């Protein structure tokens, strides 16, 4: 019963708060140019102990063939994908907050319950271009994106699982 | 004596006098050469035909 509404908001401060910490710090851990971090928008160094702007998508030494430096380097700038899981996460939890109340039985809990998994898929889409624009080790509160996704995916079967369950009782009751 | 890469021609031979030629040649095109490009996407079906 009520499981359903721990679980869900316990996956949205969890996998919300996690995103934003991910968005923090700690997300590429290694030598740099020398050690230091970045998180895909400025690297910290341990000169030491000081920071610079590092997400800098451009340098000032290639080719740029056709469509590859500009397109793809340029996506993996400005991070959109995560902060269009930022998006996507914040109409979660703001539309499962709204399904508190309002009851609307089936409409809204499936909703949220679809854009919050989609929004899932832009996370895992959004680390597959960062690793990808990236050509040692990771930062920590990488993983700790990644488990957010996860347990963001976790919190949307809970919430179709649940859509269908009213829908049991709807047409259950409909007899 | 002129003993260096001195390129032979018409008017060079006639003002002066050139040994038989010893090393033979032609005009090269220099460019910067590209990093080794990365495929991407079309690795999905590049091999195997078009």
């Amino acid at each position: 019963r009520g499981v359903q509404m721990l679980l869900t908001t316990v996956g949205a401060f969890a996998a919300f708060s996690l995103m934003t910490i991910a968005v923090g710090t700690d997300y590429w851990l290694y030598s740099r140019g020398v050690m230091t971090h970045s998180g895909l928008w400025r690297t910290c160094c341990l000169f030491k102990g000081l920071c610079k702007q590092i997400d800098h998508f451009p340098e000032d030494a290639d080719y740029e063939a056709d469509t590859a430096e500009y397109f793809l380097r340029a996506v993996r700038a400005s991070s959109i994908f995560p902060i269009l899981s930022v998006i996507l996460l914040f109409m979660g939890g703001l539309c499962i907050a709204a399904s508190e109340f309002y009851k609307t039985r089936h409409n809204i809990i499936l909703s949220a319950g679809i854009f919050f998994v989609s929004a899932g898929l832009s996370n895992i889409i959004g680390i597959i271009v960062y690793i990808s624009a990236n050509a040692y080790s990771y930062g920590w509160s990488f993983y700790f994106g990644a488990l957010s996704f996860i347990i963001a995916e976790m919190v949307g079967v809970l919430a179709v699982h649940m859509f269908i369950d009213r829908h049991k009782q709807l047409r259950a009751t409909a007899r | 004596i002129a003993i260096a890469p001195l390129t032979i021609t018409l008017v060079r031979e006639e003002v002066i006098d050139f040994s038989k030629p010893f090393m033979s040649l032609g005009i090269s095109i220099m460019i910067k050469k590209p990093q080794k490009s990365k495929p991407g996407v079309f690795s999905f079906l590049d091999p195997l035909a078009y």
